[PDB]
RNA sequence: GAACUUGAGUGCAGAAGAGGAGAGUGGAAUUCCACGUGUAGCGGUGAAAUGCGUAGAGAUGUGGAGGAACACCAGUGGCGAAGGCGACUCUCUGGUCUGUAACUGACGCUGAGGAGCGAAAGCGCGCCGUAAACGAUGAGUGCUAAGUGUUAGGGGGUUUCCGCCCCUUAGUGCUGCAGCUAACGCAUUAAGCACUCCGCCUGGGGAGU
RNA sequence: AAAAAAA
């Protein structure tokens, strides 16, 4: 029972993950495009972004989170929606990142 | 540094507002040298300040043989004031 | 000697009886290095743009001193040693 | 000044014919596009902002905030313009749903009857209600019937009046704009389509610039990131870039204006 | 589009004024361009400098 | 022999710089691993195979490889003799530019040989040290239309500084006369017109043998 | 392609 936290997005070309952890980057929960049943040109895509963001974001909020902190890796095309998602759900979010190397 | 510097030119002007002298030039050039020379002797592999370095003999080189040419007796004079062959 | 000024960030978990110890400490270390302190303002606890050593604020403190190259190179030696100064910068003032 | 002095005005009588609820005609603004206004919200999240709202239920005070953030910044025009166009439009209603733009709940149009029919209809129930006292039933109902149809009426003529007035001034600017050929101005990018660029000239004139004019290179449009991407050259052309252009094309009679990349 | 340092008599830019400079980073950290900011080039490296020592001492963030 | 100040240099004032050697420190990556949580896919994708893994992977946090570099700024911008030189701070240190002329009074230029610096080399920090180590253009000096941009200064103008205009020094670009050129081109950063000194060439292979 | 508001 935690309600500060960050989350993880790791939007490749391929796949979307999303976990999201505490401050101490213990993971909270997760889930994927993969883990929606998502297969092919569907993971890269901005809906499985969605689902899998809002997905984590509903097993977080059973946690009692409320706050989060977003960090984006990779250059896929679901950061935007992912990070609205967290939005949509409930979670306000404060500090944006962008880690991209 | 420049207190050092106005030590100097008082030390060696050959008349009250002299700094253009040889003299004057040589001996500012002689500390300059003598402080560099301390620079590399910590620094050896600092070879852009050796650079100046090696200009700044030569500027001295100069000018003490335009000394020597102009008046021998202000040659020995200022040689043996400073410490040099 | 020549203008120096001396910022420094003190851990923000620790009493102002401490925090005063710190100052006196390290305002001590300079003048007994043959500084003078010209100046001492306290900017007071503020939020660190990123977390250093796991904190998120600190208590700035920014000395103006006029000293030679000693007195900045141990006060420097020291705030890298305590604990207590997570961060510090020294910066020669330009005239 | 004025403005302000309108607006309270018109706020202020307004709000006093909601307490009163009586039959009444207000000037509302719906708030935004849910989808229209998602785009917004993740294309304002390339540059790294974040909007304490969500597309359903934004508040204006957000909208705002990013507004104020951006100015004098990269990312000024660009945000500014995806604003818009997840706006609406404002239209007359006998409802008092609010002013989302202004960001006040009771809004009408008093100030303006010479010129506007809502107003003389405000006029006519002010003096109906307030001077004349009457506020019994079946003057409401005959207004109430009356209000709906006139709303309507005057919301779709006040979109044909500025459709008009548009195209008379894009007329008139092609018609200004007929000696300017080969003459070259520093226009900034103000829009990136599929079909080509389009660069308003500090004067608000805007004109086109194909791929046909983009010579150089095979651009693309990153619909995400608002923009054209070259590849064979490695050139990127984003919105609100100051950059030169040269009239071509001021065809007159469709409206049309054309530039070609002098530069950037 | 004009350098705000010459424009108002600024000689010396200060890596402690945390505002002051903040008019001269986006949102993120990254520092504005001189095409952006319209400042002169003398003073764009003053600039500069001062938002590298602000970032040293986490007066300002680091980039992203 | 004497005299001189314009070349050269010293003062004095100011200026800019990723110039050099030290020595600390910053954020980051990167990812060998050890382990903290976590738990089913991670994927590669023409999209599938190809891999793979729950014995906990991916994602994720701190020891940590601790060795490398410094995103924005960042500019055919700056500095340097060249090769080069970009996080921040301090220490030590080299050169250049502007202004004033207080001083010296030709102290200057070039420079075989020599010495030093000097890539991936090539190879045991040492040697090696040849090098599209080719803006394909030696150094120094003077002279010979313009226009325009940029960097670091100076003088002036109105104007409250700013601003905007004019003039000027040094650098760095673009365009362009005269002249030069086989042509292409170069053109006050000359490949023009001159003088001093150095380096170098004399058909292609054979042969850099 | 084009928001309020004003004309």
């Amino acid at each position: 029972n935690i309600e500060s936290g960050i989350a993880h997005i790791r939007s490749t070309f391929n796949n979307t993950i999303v976990t999201i952890t505490d401050t101490h980057g213990n993971a909270i929960s997760w889930s994927s495009a993969g883990a929606l049943g998502f297969r092919g040109s569907r993971k890269s895509t901005p809906f499985a972004a969605q689902m899998a963001a809002e997905t984590a974001a509903k097993g977080s909020i059973e946690h009692g989170l409320k706050t989060l902190e977003v960090t984006v890796k990779g250059p896929g095309s679901g950061r935007e929606a992912a990070i609205r998602a967290l939005q949509a759900a409930g979670l306000e979010v404060t500090a944006i990142r962008d880690v991209t190397p | 540094t420049q207190e050092r510097k106005n030590q100097l030119i008082n030390e060696f002007k050959t008349h009250e507002s002299d700094t253009g002298s040889p003299e004057v030039q040589i001996a500012i050039l002689t500390d300059s040298i003598n402080n560099l020379n301390e620079h590399l002797r910590t620094h050896k592999k600092d070879h852009h300040s050796r650079r100046g370095l090696l200009k700044m003999v030569g500027k001295r080189r100069n000018l003490l043989t335009y000394l020597r040419n102009k008046d021998v007796t202000r040659y020995r004079e200022l040689i043996n004031k400073l410490g040099l062959r | 000697m020549r203008k120096y000024e001396v910022m420094y960030i003190i851990r923000p978990n620790i009493d102002e009886e401490s925090k005063k110890a710190v100052i006196e400490r390290f305002n001590n270390v300079l003048t007994s290095n043959g500084a003078e302190i010209t100046g001492t303002k306290d900017w007071g606890k503020r939020r660190l743009a990123y977390e250093i050593n796991d904190f998120r604020d600190g208590f700035y403190q920014i000395v103006n001193v006029q000293s030679d190259a000693a007195a900045v190179q141990e006060f420097d030696r020291l705030a890298k040693i305590s604990d207590d100064i997570i961060r510090h910068i020294v910066v020669k003032e330009e005239e | 000044l004025i403005e302000e002095f309108m607006l309270v005005a018109n706020e202020t009588v307004a709000e006093h014919f909601h307490w009163m609820n009586v039959p009444f005609i207000y000037r509302i603004h719906e708030e935004p596009n849910a989808e229209k206004l998602q785009k917004f919200l993740e294309f304002v999240t390339t540059f790294g902002y974040v909007v304490k709202g969500t597309a359903g239920n934004i508040h204006p005070r957000a909208l705002q905030s990013i507004l104020d953030a951006v100015r004098d910044r990269p990312e000024e025009t660009v945000i500014s313009t995806v604003m818009l166009r997840s706006m609406k439009q404002a239209k007359y209603d006998p409802q008092s749903l609010g002013h989302f733009g202004l960001s006040t709940e009771f809004y009408t149009h008093f100030t303006s009857p010479i010129r506007r029919y809502p107003d003389l209809i405000v006029h006519r129930l002010i003096r109906t209600y307030l001077i004349n006292g009457k506020v019994d039933e079946a003057t409401q109902e005959k207004w109430a019937e009356r209000l709906p149809d006139i709303a309507e009426h005057t919301s779709s003529m006040e979109r044909r009046a500025v459709d008009a007035e548009r195209e008379t001034d894009d007329l008139k600017k092609a018609e200004y704009m007929l000696d300017k050929i080969g003459e070259e101005f520093d226009g900034m990018i103000s829009s990136v389509t599929n079909f080509g660029m389009f660069v308003e000239l500090p004067n608000t004139i805007e004109g086109l610039v194909h791929v046909s004019f983009m010579t150089d290179d095979y651009y693309r449009f990153d619909e995400q990131h608002f923009a054209m991407i070259g590849e064979r050259t490695g050139n990127v052309f984003r919105i609100g870039d100051e950059i030169t252009v040269k009239v071509v094309d001021v065809n007159k009679d469709e409206r049309n204006i054309d530039f070609e990349i002098v530069g950037m | 589009k004009v350098c705000y340092f010459t424009s108002n008599g600024i000689t010396h830019i200060d890596y402690k004024d945390v505002d002051l400079l903040k008019k001269f980073v986006s949102e993120r950290g990254k520092i504005l361009p001189r095409r952006v900011t319209g400042t002169n080039a003398k003073y764009q490296r003053k600039l500069t400098a001062a938002i590298k020592r602000a970032r040293q001492m986490a007066l300002l963030p680091y980039v992203s």
